């Protein structure tokens, strides 16, 4: 769809939060570039959580409406529940 | 005796007028609010060869938008309706050129009569009610909430709003007493407004089948 | 619960329009008091 | 049986002229066996608040929405008898989903297995080789959802 | 909607607790009169309730559905957040509101 006519709850829920925090951290585990500056920690979970706080996660979420039409949301316009 | 029969016919007539008003029809206000004394005064006194003969208690009433549909509800005198009664009742239709009517069956009816009513016509719509069914009002009960029948444009507006198909909606049987009470064909969608103790008021959509 | 916030079955049959008739999860809901139903008409007019 | 109720659930509660709820003790009748269809038709009973315990008869007399509300009240009564409380949302879900097909969905081998759902979810709960043989004979498709 | 006087009912966020939190965070004094105009409360409740979305839409069907779903929390919200109750027993201030 286009920019207009886009309806879904804008609060990024816990399930896609866990999914993104898993997928991007595994991408660090497979030596992908890291979108944020880090200060002396090596756990991919910690840096992935830190850049989820920083809201610089370079993937988008394709949400399946029950009608059948897809709907694409990025990370930076979704706001964190925490 | 005569007293219990007058009470039964008064309750049946009051429920029939309530049915016509809930469906929405040109029912006068004092006709809906009839006491037992008024019923003994205007449509005769004691039954069983008195002024009530189970023939003059019929009701003819038309729709608010256009006065043409005009149900002519019946009241058979026999405990059972054998086919010749249905034949003369449907011969009485085209003389008055009416489409809708109802039958209040006293005790029961034959399998062959039921067969003839179900395969009668899509132009001669005829409903079946039992006598003891009309001593109570279903919508007046606490457990049964308010039912509202939509028009087709409201149904397609609903399906455009929620992006649903006709299959995906919740279903309700055509033999349900509320669906028979409202007199609705298959394919319509009823609006049910029930109260809830966690959201105040809920709206539930059902599609008959 | 689908992403239209409608409770649906496996083959996409609507069971609830919203979760719990209001669309709210049960983890955060609390026991509360209305304090409007129980007072009388005189008390309601005095207090509101 | 005749007994004046003591719990406020079965007691008469009406509004008054001052707007205050008042507890009124009125005579109630509890029976054995269900004959509700002739019970409400009888003289001097209240056709509004009278309910029962059986589900098939209250389906045949009132309607599936009355089945919904009565099933809600009976499940709430049987769970919350001993003081244990459970949230309304799950009860509302179960009561809608046993009344969403137009008839009484029994949560048994004979009730859930008669849907238009996928046969592979059907064979995960009871009569497993029989419903798979049914799907093979009819050639029906599983939309895998 | 509610017979038998069952005033106990489940709602999402406990209003009296947040009012008490607003009292005991900003150190307001219930003895002294407060500075909170009643229509600030009125259009605060009105402008708040338009942003509690459940059924999101603009057509009257979705608006009616949203009103139906939000009705119990709204009917408790307007009762708890009334002007007289605020002026008498809560005594909140503007930034507290």
């Amino acid at each position: 769809q286009a920019n207009q006519k886009r309806i879904t709850t804008p609060y990024m829920t816990k399930y896609e939060r866990a999914r993104v925090l898993g997928t991007r951290a595994l991408q660090i585990a497979m030596c992908a570039p890291v979108m944020v500056e880090l200060e002396g920690e090596t756990d991919p979970l910690l840096i992935a959580m830190k850049e989820l706080k920083a809201r610089k996660i370079p993937i988008i979420i394709r949400r399946y409406l029950p009608d059948g039409s897809y709907e694409d949301w990025g990370v930076d316009e979704l706001i964190i529940s925490d | 005796d005569d007293e219990e029969e007058t009470y039964r016919l008064w309750k049946i007539r009051k429920t029939i007028m309530q049915l016509c008003h809930d469906r929405g029809y040109l029912v006068t206000q004092d006709e809906l609010d009839q006491t037992l004394e008024e019923f003994k005064a205007q449509f005769g006194d004691k039954p069983s060869e008195g002024r009530p003969r189970r023939t003059d208690l019929t009701v003819l009433v038309a729709h608010n938008d256009d006065p043409t549909d005009q149900m002519f509800v019946f009241f058979p005198e026999e405990p059972k309706v054998g086919i010749k009664t249905i034949k003369v009742y449907c011969q009485r239709m085209q003389e008055e050129n009416i489409t809708r009517a109802l039958i209040v069956v006293q005790q029961g009816m034959t399998p062959s009569a039921k067969q003839s009513l179900v395969d009668m016509a899509p132009k001669y719509i005829l409903e079946q009610f039992l006598q003891q069914e009309l001593l109570i009002n279903i919508t007046e009960h606490e457990l049964v909430p308010e039912h509202v029948v939509m028009t087709k444009e409201e149904v397609t507006e609903l399906l455009a709003r929620y992006k649903l198909r006709e299959n995906q909606l919740p279903r309700i049987q055509a033999g349900d007493p509320v669906a028979r009470y409202f007199g609705i064909k298959r394919g319509q969608v009823v609006k049910i407004i029930r109260p809830s103790e966690t959201a105040g008021r809920y709206i539930t959509y059902r599609l008959v089948q | 619960v689908k992403y239209d916030a409608t409770v649906r079955n496996s083959i996409n049959q609507v069971v609830q329009l919203r979760y719990g008739e209001d669309g709210l999860a049960g983890e955060s809901v609390e026991f509360q008091n209305l304090a409007t139903l129980k007072p009388s008409n005189k008390a309601f007019e005095k207090k509101f | 049986y005749m007994h004046l109720p003591q719990t406020d659930n079965k007691k008469k509660i009406i509004i008054t002229e001052d707007g205050e709820f008042k507890a009124l003790q009125e005579w109630i009748l509890e029976t054995d066996g269900v004959s509700l269809m002739r019970v409400l038709s009888e003289k001097d009973v209240d056709p509004v608040r009278t309910t029962s315990n059986d589900i098939v008869e209250i389906f045949t007399v009132l309607g599936i929405e009355a089945v919904r509300k009565a099933l809600e009240r009976e499940l709430y009564h049987v769970i919350s008898f001993d003081g244990s409380y459970v949230n309304y949302r799950h009860l509302a879900l179960l009561c809608d989903t046993m009344t969403c097909r137009g008839h009484l969905m029994a949560i048994t081998r004979h009730g859930v297995n008669r849907q238009d759902t996928g046969p592979l979810m059907k064979c995960s709960f009871e009569e497993t080789v029989d419903v798979l043989m049914e799907a093979a004979a009819h050639g029906e498709s599983d939309p895998m959802k | 909607i509610f017979p038998t006087g069952d005033s106990k009912v489940v709602l999402p966020c406990n209003l009296l607790r947040m009012i008490w939190n607003a009292q005991k965070i900003f150190h307001i004094n219930p003895r002294l009169p407060s500075d909170l105009h009643p229509i600030k409360v009125v259009e605060g409740v009105k402008e708040l309730s338009k942003k509690l979305v459940i059924v999101n839409g603009d057509d009257p069907l979705s608006r009616q559905a949203q009103e139906n779903a939000t009705l119990l929390f709204n009917i408790h919200l307007r009762s708890t957040l009334c002007s007289r109750r605020m002026a008498e027993e809560f005594r909140l201030s503007g930034e507290a509101f």
